[PDB]
């Protein structure tokens, strides 16, 4: 029916590709833990990101030591948390009682 | 394709599974790869709709 | 008189039913634990069911 | 004819095949660890919940904590392992329930074996968020999980 | 993960590099066989003699178990002649159970037997044992490893591989191959040339 | 690519090319927000990727 056309979901703009003068701008280096290095290109007056994910794909820090405690979410849920929140401490340990003292009736009778 | 075997592969490696469980989506990875490189070279090919 | 089916029957290298039954099931069922309720179904299952 | 040993050797090599569908693969794997019944899931979950009831208690103890005597500390070890051998057991107990489950939902969407992983890993939560105190077969608390 | 190309299309270029047939490359590569990627020398070199006296002391136990089972069903069997020969019956009826418990027995020896010839098998693997060696049958390799746990590393698929590429010489590898084509004939030398 | 061609040497790639090559680590199967029609984060058309 129509048409066949189709278009890249983006536009295509056209201006001067001038090389002269730019927004100047300053080069920040992000390491990650195993000492790879990574120059980002920042604008100026930009506030630069104390952790940045790099080319590597990992999580990386910047070289600069400020380290600004980014206080790391808790361990999401573990099964120790869907054990405990359905039993109670001394009937947990009441069963490990009866398989300490079962091991014990198997080794020495 | 990959990009899930490969994610499934990781949280199964990461929560602890059994040898069966974990080399069976080895196995579906390597199929993936194979898949991607080659379709229809080893085994039956990847079919669509 | 079929001196090729005579032929054939002196090198039959089998003698008992079950055991031709489960020669075939080796051979159309490569991958599959034979037993002889299955062999006794799946010949008549191809070409009687 | 059980023996003699022509009949079980045909089943033997039939055994160590190629099966190159890696369906029919996973199958044959998984037909091998023997279906439980009640009992034997009552008793497969205390050793779960014990085990690790004695890791906790374990590094609970192990921070700040005891010089522990050998004997405990080797039996509660072994309580921590035999835990997770329990919890493994069951999980390739019910792989086949897994199995039978995502047989059904096939044929559209996605593969075959990208369900069957999913049902084992709707498997794995089910196993973790399992209660047998309420006194219950374990296929009808999975089968909402899978 | 193994690349495809330099492993399916014939001919297969991993089994050309490490000398591996593709109808068992095959079951490595997608999980269905193991492969030993290294072994111990030496510690196999002394402690073959002190596991083959532990192997002794094994079957000397299962022949424990054996004249437990020989002793236990003569008892029985004796017991089939103080109630078999020691009432009226029939003259078959009363040696149908002696027929019972010789056949019980003609089992049992085929158990005892079919077990031993299972530990004798994994003896000899274990004698045998050396790298880029397939151990089929799983059991055989779970049995082989938690008594045999030390002495070699083997593991099963890509990574298994890896690690076969990681430990191999391609120099004296070349060498042997070019020593073969200097001596050799028939279809070792035409394996030889199409391998180097 | 300026045309000043004297060879053109293939040869076969090892890791510490191939993430030498990229720009980024795609790491979601996701492609393209359904609602919004922009590309995804972390994506298989990922615009920092």
């Amino acid at each position: 029916d129509r048409v066949l056309r189709g278009s890249r979901l983006g536009a295509v703009s056209y201006e001067t590709d001038r090389n002269h003068d730019l927004a100047p701008r300053q080069i920040a280096r992000y390491r990650t833990d195993n000492g790879e290095e990574f120059e980002v290109p920042f604008a100026d007056d930009a506030e630069i990101p104390g952790t940045w994910l790099c080319r590597n794909g990992m999580e990386g820090t910047l070289i600069e030591g400020d380290l600004p405690e980014p206080k790391k979410v808790k361990p999401p849920r573990t099964h120790w948390d869907m054990l405990l929140e359905r039993r109670s401490i001394e009937e947990l340990e009441e069963l490990l009682k009866e398989r300490l003292e079962l091991i014990r009736s198997r080794r020495r009778g | 394709r990959v990009i899930n075997r490969n994610n499934r592969l990781k949280r199964l490696i990461d929560l602890g599974a059994p040898e069966i469980i974990v080399n069976n989506e080895k196995r579906m990875l390597q199929e993936s790869v194979d898949a991607l490189f080659d379709n229809g070279r080893r085994g039956r090919p990847v079919t669509g709709p | 008189f079929s001196e090729i089916m005579r032929s054939t029957l002196e090198k039959d290298n089998t003698v008992g039913t079950d055991e031709a039954l489960l020669d075939i099931y080796r051979k159309l069922r490569p991958g599959e634990p034979p037993t002889k309720e299955s062999a006794q179904t799946l010949l008549e299952n191809l070409f009687f069911k | 004819e059980d023996e003699s040993e022509a009949l079980r050797q045909a089943r033997k090599d039939a055994e160590l095949t190629a099966s190159a569908d890696s369906v029919r693969a996973y199958l044959k794997q998984i037909g091998k660890v023997a279906l439980l019944n009640a009992e034997e899931e009552v008793e497969l979950a205390k050793r779960i919940e014990a085990g690790l009831y004695a890791t906790q208690l374990m590094t609970e103890l192990s921070e700040r904590g005891e010089k522990l005597p050998a004997a405990q500390r080797r039996d509660m070890m072994w309580i921590c392992r035999d835990g997770d051998r329990a919890k493994n057991h069951l999980l390739e107990a019910n792989l086949r329930l897994v199995v039978s489950l995502a047989k059904r939902y096939t044929g559209r969407g996605m593969a075959f074996l990208d369900l069957i992983q999913e049902g084992n890993l709707g498997l794995i939560r089910a196993v973790e968020k399992f209660d047998y105190t309420k006194g219950y077969k374990f296929s009808t608390y999975a089968t909402w999980w899978i | 993960v193994t690349h495809i190309w330099y492993f399916k299309g014939v001919p297969s270029r991993l089994g050309y590099l490490l000398d591996l047939a593709p109808k068992d490359l095959e079951k490595i590569i997608y999980f269905a066989a193991y492969v030993i990627t290294s072994v111990d020398e030496e510690m196999r070199h002394n402690e073959l003699s002190t596991l083959e006296a532990e192997m002794a002391v094994e079957r000397k136990a299962v022949e424990d178990q054996r004249d437990g089972e020989l002793e236990a069903r003569a008892q029985k069997l004796e017991a089939d002649l103080a109630e078999l020969e020691a009432e009226g019956a029939k003259a078959d009826a009363r040696r149908k159970v002696r027929d019972g418990g010789e056949r019980e027995m003609r089992q049992i020896r085929d158990r005892a037997q079919r077990e031993l010839d299972r530990l004798e098998d994994i003896w000899s693997t274990f004698t045998k044992l050396a790298p880029k060696q397939l151990i089929v049958d799983e059991n055989l390799y779970r049995e082989l490893v938690d008594r045999y746990g030390e002495y070699f590393t083997g593991a099963m698929g890509a990574e298994s591989i890896q690690k076969l590429i990681e430990n191999f010489d391609i120099d004296a590898e070349a060498e042997s191959l070019r020593d073969v084509i200097r001596n050799g004939k028939g279809q070792k030398k035409l394996r030889a040339l199409k391998r180097l | 690519d300026v045309n000043f061609f004297d060879e053109l040497r293939i040869g076969l790639a090892t890791a510490e090319d191939i993430r030498q090559w990229s720009y980024g680590e795609v790491k979601k199967p996701e492609t393209i927000n359904y609602r919004t029609l922009k590309p995804e984060k972390d994506g298989l058309f990922c615009e920092k990727i």
